[PDB]
Parts: C-alpha cells; structure tokens; sequence
RNA sequence: CACCCCGGUGGGGGAUCCCUCGGCCUGCGCGCCGGGCAAGGACGCGGACGCACGCGAUAGACGGCACGAUCCUCAGACAC
RNA sequence: AACGCCCCGGACAGGGCGGCCACAGAGGGCGACAGCCCCGUAGCAGCGCGCAGCGGAGCGAGUAGCGCUGCUUGGUCAUGCA
RNA sequence: GCAGCCCGCAGGGGCGGCGAAAGCGUGAAACCACCGGGGCGCCCACUUGUGGGCCCCGUCUUGAAACACGGACCAAGGAGUGCAUGUGCGCAGCGAGUCCGCUCCGCGGCGCAGCGAAGGCCAUCGAGCUGCGCACAUGCGACCCGAUAGGCAGUGAACUACGCC
RNA sequence: GUGGUAGGAGGGCGCGCCGGCGCCGCAGAAGCGCAUGCGUGCGCAUGCGUGGAGGCACCCGCGGCGCAGAUCUUGGUGGCAG
RNA sequence: UCCCCAGCGAACCCACUGCCAAGGGAACGGGCUUGGCGCAGUCAGCGGGGAAAGAAGACCCUGUUGAGCUUGACUCUAGUGU
C-alpha cells in the first residue's frame, strides 16, 4: 500500500501527469532496463534512454534486435532504433517508434558527460545502501 | 421493502386520484383555518389549541424549579 | 474500399462506377437511374443524349407530384414526365466510366447491360432563404450518391 | 453476551424428544379419495337409487 | 376462520407467519405449530399464536406482576410469550418457575436468587412433562404510551390525551 | 394537514436558514489531537493544564 | 405501374456501449493586491504566426541555479 | 527489491508451466488484464540564539438615568438601538 | 496508410496499394435507394385468405370514436425527492431504565405517576428508551412545468416626444 | 374462489453504482442487427452477423432507477414537394 | 402572371385517413350500424366539407389571480397649516 497521503493513486492525476509530463519528468519516464552485464558494473536497475545507446529490442515486432538509438522523442515517448525500420510507399525507411520500456540497454553511450550522470547514481545507490546496510546492523 | 413510487411507476396520476388531484397547497398552508375550515380538525384533535390558559411565567427557570 | 449497394454474383463480367454527393437533384436522378436500368450501355448514352436534346423524356413516378405531363412520357406508360439536364448528365460522365472500365477489363462495352442503379440520398448541403416577416427558411441542397453496375450478357 | 431464546440447538428436533411425543394428540393421517362432481361417480359411490 | 375446542372457545391463527428473521425464534414459532397441529390443548394454541406475535404484541412482565400471580395460582409453572423484566420497586420475590422468552439480566437474577428458575420456552415440555400446572398469561396489551392517544381528545367523553411534543405549562391538556 | 398528530412546529419558512453540516469532525478530531500532542512538546515539563480550583 | 409491409445490401443520422488530461462533492492546506502604479483594459511582441496561450520596446526562455540531449512543420538551433 | 520459457495474436500485460521480490501486491504507463518492463510505491535525515529599568487608589458627564418618539427583540406595564 | 495504370478539364471513378482491422471507435431508430419476398392495421380460427371480432390513443368528464383538447416521426432526456419534527406500524438491542458518535469523559434528554391557572395536592396506577425501515402529516423549490403581478438594484432619448445651442 | 376505475397491498422483472461471492473475455467483452427458444407477463437465454475491450450471474447496500403523451426538452428525420 | 421547361428550391400543416345516405351516439361522423357506391392512386381548376389552419376565447363566468383608474371604501402617507 501507499502510506503517504499527499502522492495520489488517483488514476485521473496520475494519467495526466503522464500525458502533460514536462521534459524533465518525461526523460526520466522513458527509463529502460539494463543489461545484466551492465547491472553488475553500475548496480542501479534501469536508467532513462538516450541517443546513441545500444539496445536490444525486447517486447513487439522487432524483439530480439539489436540496434542504436538513433531518435528519441519525448513528446509521444517514443524512443527509434536503428535497424528497426519499416518503409514507405516511395522507398523511403522509416524508424518505427517503440516504447522505452520494451527496450533493454546493451552498452550505454558515455559520451557527453553521461558517464558523469551514470556514476551520480551509482554512487549515490552505494551510499544509500550504505546507510541501510548501518541501519539494519543497528 | 422500497418505497410507493416504485410502484406507483406505470399509472397516471401517481397516488391522488384523476378527478382529485395532487395539487400544491389546497387547504391552505400549515395549521391554518383552525377556527375556519379545519376547524372539525381542531375540535376533534386538539380542542385545546386555541385561548389562553393561565398565569405567564416570564423565564421560567428550570433548575431552580427542579424537583423531581 | 467502398462497398457498393448490389450483390456482385460474376466480377469477371461486371464492372461498377461511382459517384458520391453528386451535385444534382436525388429525386431527378433517382428517376432516370430507373429508367436507365437493363438498358444497353451504348443505348441508355442515346436515350441521355435525347433527354438533353428533349427528344426523349425521363418519366416521372414516384417523385412527381405537380410535374406537367408531356407526349414522350407515353413510351414508359406514364404521362409525368420531365427532362432533367443536369442529371442526364451526370449520367453520361458514370455510363462513359463505365464503358472505360469495361476495356480496362477487356470486355466488349457494346455487350454490357446496365444492371443495378442505387440513387442514394446524399448529406444535405445547407442554405437559408430570407422570408416574410422576418423570418429565416432552410434553402438546401440535396444532392446524391449514385452507384451503377453493368453486367455483360 | 447475548442471550437467546431457546436453549439446545436445532429446536424443531425437539419435536421428537419423548417429552414432546407424549404429550401429542393423535393426528388425522386418513388419506381420503378426491371427491368427484359428476353425476355419474356420485351416484356410484352409493349405488342405491335404482332399489325402489 | 378459526380453530374450535371441546371448551367452546376459539384461537385464531394470528400472523399466518412471523416477521421476525431471527432464526431461533421462528424456530420456536415452527415448534409450537408443529405441536399446535397434532394437539388439541388451547395452551400450546396459544402459545402457537402468541409466538408469531410482535413486540407491540407481546408485552412485557414484571417480576412484581409474576409475583401476584403466584399467589393467584401457587407451585404451578408460569409461562410468559414475552420478555420478563423486573421491579426495583421489590427486593426479593416468591420462588417460581416462570418459562418466558427473554429474561432481563436483572429480572433474571432475582428469580434465581428467590430459589426459582428460569426456562425457555422450548424447555417447556421438560419442566412441565404433560404440560401439567401451566398457567399461561399474557401482559397488558393497553398499558403502552400509544394507547393514550387513540382516538379524538375533543370527542363527547373521550379521555384521550392530545397529541403534543410539549412537557411545559403551555402543553394541550385534556378537556374533560 | 389531515389527520391526528402533534402540531407541526417546523421552522423552515426562512430561506435564509443555513445547515452546518459536520463532515470535518473526524478530520477535526485528529487535528484537535495534534494540536494537543504538539502544545504538549512545547511545554515538555509542564503540564499542558493549569491546576483549576474544585467549586460547588 | 404506383403504394404499403418484411428482410438483405447500401445510404441517412448519431442513439447505444466502451472509453475520459473534464466536472461535481468533501476534507485539508494556503489565505499573499495597490503610486515600488494594483484589478481590469488598450496596443504591440514569433524568421515564416491567424486563433488560442505566453509576453512587454530586455516584448514567443533575459539572468542565476538545477537539469543533461533533444526541440522540430520548414529552415535551423544545440555540451560555449 | 524482484521473470524466464511455451501457446494464441498485429502486439502480451492473456493462457499454460516454472520461479522470484515484498517495511514495496497503492496507482499510472507500456501495441490486450504486469508485484518482478518503466515511472513510482514501502522504506529511510535536524537544530540553535535571546530576555534589561525607575510611577502605581489611577476611574471615565450633556453621560447614566428619566420622559417622549421611532425602530427593534422571544423580552412580556419595554429587550436592544437611536 | 500510396498514387502505379486506364478514363475524366476537374471533383473523382475503376483495377490496384498500406494495414490485424479501423481508415477522425461502436454505428441503433426515424427515414431513403435498390433488390428479394408478400399484400388485413390488430386479435381469433384454420388448409394464408377467408370468416368472425375490433372506431384514436392520452385526458378531463355524468358520459369520448367524437364536430372536446394534446399528439408528424424517431432517438435521447424527462416528474413524490432531500432534510427537519412528529405520529402509527413492523423490526432490532437493552429494559425501570435507556441513548457510542458534542467531547479527551451526557448524572443532557426521555421514562419509572399524575392533577391543578395557581396556592396547593400527590396516586388505589401504567414499559420504556434508542436505532432501523415504511406509510402519512407539516415546513421547506417540496411530484414536474406554468401565470398576470409585486419588489430591489440597474441601463437606455442611435427609434420617438419636447426644449435649448 | 377468480370483472374492475380512483385507490391500497403483496411478490417479482428491469437500470446506475456498492460491499461480497461464483465466473467469463483478443480462441473476441459490452453494444448492435436478424433469428430461435423460454416466459401469463415484466423480461430472460442462445445462435449467426457485426464489433474490438471489457463484462456477467447471485447475495447485499445505496439511488438522479423503468415513459407514448406534458402546444414536454434537445437532436435528427419525413410527408408536404421537385 | 398563371401554364410548360432547364437550373435552383422552401414553408404552413400532419393521431390515422376511399366516398355518400340515414340511424344511433357527447343530441351535426371520414372511421360505428344498416344500406348506396368508388377504387392505376394522374394533370389543371376549384373553394362544399374536413364543425380547415392560425391563437391555452379578447365576449361571458369563475378565481378569496391581477393591474390601470376613481372616490363618500378601509388603513396609512408626502405636502400645506397649527
Ligand atoms: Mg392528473
Ligand atoms: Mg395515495
Ligand atoms: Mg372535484
Ligand atoms: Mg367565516
Ligand atoms: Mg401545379
Ligand atoms: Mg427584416
Ligand atoms: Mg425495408
Ligand atoms: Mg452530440
Ligand atoms: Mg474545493
Ligand atoms: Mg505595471
Ligand atoms: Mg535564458
Ligand atoms: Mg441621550
Ligand atoms: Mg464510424
Ligand atoms: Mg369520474
Ligand atoms: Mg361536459
Ligand atoms: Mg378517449
Ligand atoms: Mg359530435
Ligand atoms: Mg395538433
Ligand atoms: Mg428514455
Ligand atoms: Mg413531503
Ligand atoms: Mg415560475
Ligand atoms: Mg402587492
Ligand atoms: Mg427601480
Ligand atoms: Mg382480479
Ligand atoms: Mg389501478
Ligand atoms: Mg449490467
Ligand atoms: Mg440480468
Ligand atoms: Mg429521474
Ligand atoms: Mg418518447
Ligand atoms: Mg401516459
Ligand atoms: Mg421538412
Ligand atoms: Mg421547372
Ligand atoms: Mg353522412
Ligand atoms: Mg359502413
Ligand atoms: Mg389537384
Ligand atoms: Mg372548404
Ligand atoms: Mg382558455
Ligand atoms: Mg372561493
């Protein structure tokens, strides 16, 4: 159960904070799992998707692909992979969008400061559980 | 058990009568026309309602006059 | 696709044109697809070719209450009968798109017979008339959906 | 706690306890014929007209 | 309709079934129909009736009202179709065996405490086997704050009480 | 009105008559109860009562 | 032949059902306007911009801080 | 915190089988109905700084009250207000 | 989720195209086109076209098929409810008591007994209290819809009336 | 024993939601169309078609709970009328 | 102008409507009863009928519904005057 009075299970609140979730929230909403090669060396569970991610597509038409993230789209929430096409009638390939949680990160990019953002959370997990590992020997 | 008008669903002139009817105020308002044309109402039911009886307490005090 | 009004029983042999909110009259049109029915396809041409040079008429049944009688409605055993232009010819553009399908099928358009024709009602297209007293009139316009399907023998 | 107002379980066992069945009357357990209207079963029920 | 006796009385039916949904009392409603219709004692017909009964219709007995009683119609066994309560008017009572439906918890006490007991009325064949020294009574069926009022106060010498919410000295009082 | 009964004496005739309803009162009752608990924290020795004399 | 009725297909219309970023109600919280120019208004402000919404000649994100890779219709912008 | 396989299907959150986590089986999202895919959910964190001096019986008027008037009130030989 | 081919000035049509399908969900009825079947509006009977029986519903009314009024059709909406206080009945808990829900804890109410204007008298005496449910009465918008009016506060002499410049 | 207006009463049918309890559904839910069956009747169940995500039954509880009418309301559509 | 045509294209109204005679009937029927007739359902005239449509009769009456207005109505009141 939830104890905390002031979040809502409301599903009228929680929808609309879904659809009118601004681009801060909405990058952290297109989340997706780790690798368990990955969870091994960072430890946290899953971390939002961005371009140049490798990805291992997991649910819909195009499971089991590997591939890049070459697009993400906040609005819409729709993350396209490379080598995850469909065409047009004039020959032109188009991404296919999927969702962030079918999706499962191979290597993550590290590039533009994110192995920065990557170890934020990493450390931060290992301290907290550091101060749960101190509070239940006590 | 439910109540009258979910049987009374069906039939015109839901309990009071076609010729009657259930109109708004026929009679007049409250208890009025006590001595006019309720009056067979009042000397049946309550022949005491009307008049004065007695000498006026002005602020009786109850605990004062308690004794039980 | 769209799904037309009849039963299609031979697709080989058949081929169908349409029409949809067709600009003209329902209730003229709707009275010369009926006499237009089990007609040669070149010949209901001729007989729409005859109704704008009002040599031949269209008969006016079912809607043609107030319509002037005339000498040519007596060929179709009525004598309500009326010329109506507009959708003689909207009937010649579907007839001849009926011909060109027939060749696109490589069949013979001198062979087909013109089956099934369904007048349908059309949404109606508003318009106001300004009246007496200061009052305000719909003035509309109902216009058709019109199916054909001509069948070779 | 609440008090009930029988004692044993089942009350309507207690018709067969003994003290019960003594003290019943006995009932009228004659099964009888349905009764017929017709002239003809009526009049052959007691087939004595025909003796004067 | 009604049931004759070999006593040219007449019981009726009463309620053809009780209201009431407790399921113990129309278990004892269902026994003593059961009995009422193998028997001809007026007792148990009575009593029969008297079970489908409602609570307006079963008024309730003091123990000072038993205890009259009991002197009318010594060592016999008092059987009430209604609620025994008490009086705190009486300190003790007469020893008695009284079946009734419910006891108070105060009414009860001082019956067993005079020695006497209390019974239910489906131990009524126990404590009376041929159901012998039975004196079945009914309570006051009149002596309820209702019947003050039934009937019209202005009537020609109606002594019923007006219908009023007041206790004050401004109340409608009879006119006699 | 018809039949036997008390005097009507409902006082309803007033359009301006308001109702207060009473839906805070548990909600109330658990404020009133923090209140009391935190006055008690502000005071920790004190008693949260004054000592009140005994009247007739 | 028309007319009517029943069915089939097609129209016509938007009922039904399912949905719901809306309402309503209740509780709690807040309870903070103004010559330092308020409320409200007028007029302007987008590269292509009407409406809506935002804004005030610093006019469609100006600064600080936090965030960290997209925004997007075109063109473009973007770890400075 | 904790999920895999098979079937059906456009798609699994469905069905079947087998696990797992739970101080978390509230809710929402995700191509059907998800505790374990995601967002979340349960869970976990405080303190300080201040307080000094020198009179105390001062007292209330165009008021109260009365008379009249008007209003008001449950207020009654007047409740209030003017 | 298209424009390939044929036709058309075009809107478009036809063969196609995408997709699981829908192609701005489902798509009722009134109503309409065509096609197919059949010709009482209903009830009865049977061998289905005959016979027999049937006036138009609602309504007010002594009396409606009425030359009484309302009703073109269809969908959707659409009218005895809520509260307070009583009374009666039923049910329920306890019972000379009873009532949790104002509150952090009712000696508050009613009842165990009345009578009288009161002074005064006081029983020979009596089951109630509380809740739940229904019916009913009353106050409230009070079954729904409906006045002409009345009031309070505002706005208008661009029509028009008169006066002035 | 069997008519019935105004009228009263009883028992059910039906609707939105509730606390439960049995279940069903992308191998196609509700809704809808046409049939068949059950039913004195309110109505119910099924088949086929459509539909594309929910629903059913019963027991309970709450009620803005059942329409042919109101020169009803709103929307749509006819005839009149080419 | 009408009439006929191309194109455009309404409204009123609408319980449902084969037509008569007499009868009965709410005492003047399109429907009932008993007779007399007519029915391819079209075009144009037409005003006998539908007690035609307009409009919850304006006459009249009723309402314990009004309003305008009057005065020798009732109760008050601005103004004038003391
Ligand atoms: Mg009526
Ligand atoms: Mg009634
Ligand atoms: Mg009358
Ligand atoms: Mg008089
Ligand atoms: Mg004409
Ligand atoms: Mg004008
Ligand atoms: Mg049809
Ligand atoms: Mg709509
Ligand atoms: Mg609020
Ligand atoms: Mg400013
Ligand atoms: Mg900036
Ligand atoms: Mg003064
Ligand atoms: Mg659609
Ligand atoms: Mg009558
Ligand atoms: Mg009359
Ligand atoms: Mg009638
Ligand atoms: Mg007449
Ligand atoms: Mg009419
Ligand atoms: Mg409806
Ligand atoms: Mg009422
Ligand atoms: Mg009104
Ligand atoms: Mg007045
Ligand atoms: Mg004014
Ligand atoms: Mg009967
Ligand atoms: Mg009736
Ligand atoms: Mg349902
Ligand atoms: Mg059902
Ligand atoms: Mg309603
Ligand atoms: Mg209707
Ligand atoms: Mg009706
Ligand atoms: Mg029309
Ligand atoms: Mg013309
Ligand atoms: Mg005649
Ligand atoms: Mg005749
Ligand atoms: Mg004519
Ligand atoms: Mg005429
Ligand atoms: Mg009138
Ligand atoms: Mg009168």
């Amino acid at each position: 159960m939830k104890f905390n009075k002031e979040k809502t299970a409301s599903r009228r609140k929680n929808r609309k904070a879904h659809f009118t979730a601004n681009s801060t929230e909405r990058r952290i909403r297109m989340s997706s799992p780790l690798s368990k090669e990955l969870r091994e060396k960072y430890g946290f569970r899953s971390f939002p998707i961005r371009r140049n991610d490798k990805v291992v597509v997991m649910k819909g038409r195009f499971k089991g692909n590997t591939g890049t993230v070459v697009e993400v789209r906040r609005k819409m929430y729709k993350v396209y992979v490379d080598s995850c096409e469909a065409s047009k009638m004039n020959g032109r390939k188009v991404r296919v969008g999927i969702d962030a949680s079918n999706l499962k990160i191979i290597e993550l990019y590290q590039g533009d400061g994110r192995d920065k953002i990557l170890e934020r959370k990493m450390n931060n997990r290992r301290m907290q559980m550091e101060r749960a590992a101190k509070i239940k020997m006590e | 058990k439910d109540k009258k008008t979910r049987k009374l669903r069906g039939h015109v002139s839901h309990g009071h009568g076609r010729v009657g009817k259930h109109r708004k105020h026929p009679g007049g308002r409250g208890k009025c026309g006590g001595m006019a044309h309720r009056k067979t109402l009042f000397m049946k039911y309550h022949p005491d309602h009307f008049g004065k009886r007695g000498m006026n307490c002005t602020h009786l005090k109850k605990n004062a006059r308690y004794a039980p | 696709k769209k799904k037309y009004a009849p039963e299609i029983h031979d697709p080989g042999n058949t081929v169908k044109c349409r029409i949809d909110n067709a600009r003209v009259s329902f209730k003229n049109t709707r009275e010369t697809s009926r006499v237009l029915v089990n007609r040669k396809l070149g010949d209901a041409l001729n007989y729409l070719y005859d109704v704008i040079k009002k040599k031949q008429c269209v008969p006016m049944k079912r809607y043609a209450r107030g319509v002037g009688r005339t000498a040519q409605a007596k060929a179709f055993k009525t004598q309500r009968g009326r010329w109506p232009v507009k959708s003689a010819k909207f009937f010649i553009e579907l007839i001849n798109n009926l011909k060109v399908n027939a060749v696109n099928k490589n069949l013979n358009p001198d062979e087909m017979v013109i089956k099934n024709i369904i007048v349908n009602k059309a949404p109606i297209i508003p318009g106001r008339i300004h009246r007496a007293y200061g009052r305000i009139n719909p003035y509309n316009s109902h216009p058709c959906h019109i199916q054909m399907i001509a069948v070779k023998k | 706690l609440p008090t009930n107002v029988v004692s044993k379980d089942d009350v309507e066992s207690l018709f067969f306890s003994d003290e019960i069945q003594a003290f019943l009357d006995v009932p009228n357990l004659i099964k009888y014929e349905k009764t017929s209207r017709k002239p003809e079963t009526i009049e052959s029920l007691n087939p004595y007209l025909n003796l004067m | 309709v009604a049931t004759a006796f070999a006593s040219k009385k007449y019981v009726s039916r009463g309620r053809k079934k009780l209201v009431s949904r407790n399921i113990y009392l129309e278990g004892l409603a269902a026994l003593y129909e059961r009995i009422a219709k193998s028997s001809a004692n007026e007792i148990v017909h009575k009593i029969a009736a008297q079970l489908k009964m409602s609570r307006n219709n079963r008024p309730p007995m003091k123990v000072s009202k038993l205890a009259n009683i009991s002197e009318k119609y010594p060592g016999k066994v008092y059987v009430v179709v209604a609620k025994v309560l008490d009086d705190n008017c009486f300190l003790e009572v007469p020893k008695m065996q009284i079946v009734a439906l419910q006891f108070s918890k105060s009414a009860k006490e001082k019956i067993e405490k005079a020695g006497g007991s209390t019974h239910t009325l489906d131990q009524l064949f126990e404590v009376a086997p041929g159901l012998e020294n039975v004196e079945l009574f009914r309570g006051d069926l009149t002596a309820r704050k209702a019947y003050k009022y039934f009937g019209a106060p202005g009537d020609r010498h109606s002594r019923t009480y007006p219908k009023t919410t007041s206790k004050g000295k401004n109340r409608e009082k009879r006119l006699l | 009105m018809k039949h036997n009964n008390t005097l009507p004496n409902n006082h309803f005739k007033k359009t301006a008559i308001r109702f207060k309803t009473w839906f805070n009162q548990p909600a109330k009752k658990e404020k009133r109860i923090q209140l009391r608990k935190e006055k008690a924290e502000k005071m920790y020795p004190m008693p949260v009562e004054k000592l009140r004399p005994i009247v007739r």
